[PDB]
């Protein structure tokens, strides 16, 4: 089932790949975290309502680039909290609607001890995520493919 | 050249539609780049925030929109009020760049520098000073042609100017020329004589006064 | 109201610093991230630095990387900018400024200091009386001047008692001179009265400084 972005350019039916440009807050001291609100970013819709109920699931969330050296913490799903990059599938969530259901995903990330001046990089890559499409009429299984690139600078501030 | 804007001042009439551009070396983030005014000797007050979004506490008539490479600001009416230096700050990378910013004044018509003499003090020269003063007033370019002459003699290199700031009657401006000689180089001549020559096409002004008289 | 404040005119010979100061109340402070803006006359305002209430963690560009020391005191709410290095160049207006956790942007600015370097050693004004010459029409289309020629501290207050005759004048701006002084001037066209007020009392009021009555200026031309 077609999902979409804020951009308007995503993958369609069956996989595919894309890339999601988000704005992260310019400077976060360590301990209070912004929240990438990919909620706001990503949105995705059953395209074949009523007798097949959807099945959607993080399977795969990797954290590189830019983040595997900078602000990098949890995935939050549907509220639950998942240690990222998710190393096991999430638990899973449905969609079975006709409305570009937002994808209960924020990236609760977290500066680490040892940042410096600005971690990452405008235009840097700092999420991927991976997702799995299950039905219920048969067992086919698709991936979604997002990667997630800040347009923005993002610099803890750092003193001594 | 992280950041760039051109040109360095615009000017408008009351009611007339003013457009910015601010020109960046690579395309940025989009929607993220801040615009603020900054009064003369008065703190700076924000306008927008990123593309076409309103900063707190701005009219509607302001706005602003643009692209990925190269964005804008649009004042859709002028009223006066915001005669005020706008500078575009880019929310892309650090360092962070405020651009050369374009001190934009209010626009009337070409106004005439009418030219003014003024002979120096007769108490000054008790500590070998005589400061001749020209005055230049109401006309509008900062730029006015000026020139300055001693007995007919071509003197540069000791000329002085002075500019006014904006005005808040009528938008115009106010120059004073100053010359530092002494009291003997005062004595040696005769004729003082400045020049302004902004209408010297048909007949230019070269007021001057006649020494001890 | 939830807004900021931070002190006047900090004119100081170029020495170690000006280590100006800027105060803050209203808004729930030290949660909030602050930053600085320097402005050279009529230059561009490059921003300098960053301090953080929270926890200070501050951080300055490369360009004015040797000149800045910005911290905070949490309890009054109050920032301080400290020159590491001199500027003995950088007479520029230096302003607070405070960034909004929502869309990220400069916001709710500090009122500004005025620095300014020079060493004149706290001059006091004189006058001149600029003679209007010609015909003049006692008082007309013919202008005087108040002409102050010398003086170290800026905040020179040449204008007149409220207003010169039915008001309107044009009082210049800075000049630097020519070999490290200051000197402004006024000018007013007198358009009123004809040689009966014959006030003009000009008054200096500069800090250290008299009234100076201006010596009812002589209008006359020998």
């Amino acid at each position: 089932f077609a999902c979409k972005t804020a951009n308007g350019t995503a993958i369609p039916i069956g996989g595919g790949s894309a890339n999601v440009y988000v704005n992260l807050a310019p400077a976060v001291n360590v301990g209070q975290n912004l929240v990438v609100d990919l909620s706001t970013q990503i949105f995705c819709h059953n395209d074949y309502p009523e007798t097949i109920t959807d099945y959607v699931t993080l399977q795969r969330g990797a954290a590189y680039g830019g983040v595997l050296s900078s602000f990098s913490g949890t995935v939050k799903y549907n509220g639950s909290s998942y240690p990222f990059p998710t190393t096991s599938e999430t638990p899973r969530v449905v969609y079975n609607s006709r409305t570009d259901k937002p994808w209960p995903v924020a990236l609760y990330l977290t500066p680490v001890s040892s940042a410096g001046g600005v971690a990452i990089k405008a235009g840097s890559l700092i999420a991927v995520l991976i997702l799995r499409q299950t039905n219920n009429y048969n067992s086919d299984d698709f991936q979604f493919v997002w990667n997630i690139y800040a347009n923005n600078d993002v610099v803890v501030p750092t003193g001594g | 050249i992280v950041l760039t804007q051109s040109p360095a001042l615009m000017a408008a009439s009351p009611g007339e539609k003013v457009t910015i551009t601010c020109s960046v070396s690579s395309s940025i983030g989009s929607s993220n780049l801040h615009w603020y005014q900054q009064k003369s000797e008065t703190s700076p007050k924000p306008w927008i925030y990123g593309t076409s979004n309103l900063a707190s506490g701005v009219p509607v008539r302001f706005s602003g929109s643009g692209s990925g490479t190269s964005y804008s600001l649009t004042i859709s009416s002028m009223e006066a009020e915001d005669a005020a230096t706008y500078y575009c700050q880019q929310w892309s990378t650090y360092p962070y760049t405020f651009g050369g910013g374009t001190k934009l004044e209010i626009k009337r018509t070409v106004a005439a520098p009418s030219v003014f003499i003024f002979p120096p003090s007769d108490e000054q020269l008790k500590s070998g000073t005589a400061s001749v003063v020209c005055l230049l007033n109401n006309f509008y370019p900062r730029e006015a042609k000026v020139q300055w002459k001693v007995d007919n003699a071509l003197q540069s290199g000791n000329s002085q100017e002075s500019v006014t700031e904006q005005d808040s009657k009528d938008s115009t401006y106010s120059l004073s020329s100053t010359l530092t000689l002494s009291k003997a180089d005062y004595e040696k001549h005769k004729v003082y004589a400045c020049e302004v020559t902004h209408q010297g096409l048909s007949s230019p002004v070269t007021k001057s006064f006649n020494r001890g008289e | 109201e939830v807004q900021l404040q931070q002190p006047g005119p900090v004119l100081v010979k170029p020495g170690p610093s000006v280590k100006i100061s800027c105060k803050a109340s209203g808004f729930t402070f030290t949660d909030y991230f602050i930053h600085w803006v320097k402005q050279s006359h009529g230059k561009s305002l490059e921003w300098i630095g960053l301090v953080s209430p929270y926890n200070g963690g501050t951080y300055y560009n490369q360009q004015f990387k040797g000149k800045a020391t910005l911290t905070v005191d949490t309890s009054s709410s109050t920032a301080y900018m400290d020159l590491n290095s001199l500027t003995s160049e950088d007479s520029a207006v230096y302003y607070c400024t405070r960034l909004l956790r929502g869309y990220w942007y400069f916001d709710v600015w500090g009122t500004g200091t005025t620095v300014t370097v020079s060493s004149a050693s706290t001059k006091g004004p004189s006058v001149f009386p600029l003679a209007p010459s010609s015909k003049s029409t006692s008082g007309g289309t013919a202008a005087l001047g108040c002409l102050v020629k010398d003086y170290f501290p800026e905040p020179v207050t040449v204008s007149w008692n409220s207003g010169a005759l039915t008001s309107g004048v044009h009082t210049f701006p800075a000049v630097l001179q020519s070999s490290g002084l200051y000197s402004l001037s006024s000018v007013v066209t007198v358009p009123s009265s004809s040689l009966g007020t014959q006030t003009y009392i000009c008054n200096v009021n500069h800090k250290p400084s008299n009234t100076k009555v201006d010596k009812k200026v002589e209008p006359k031309s020998c």
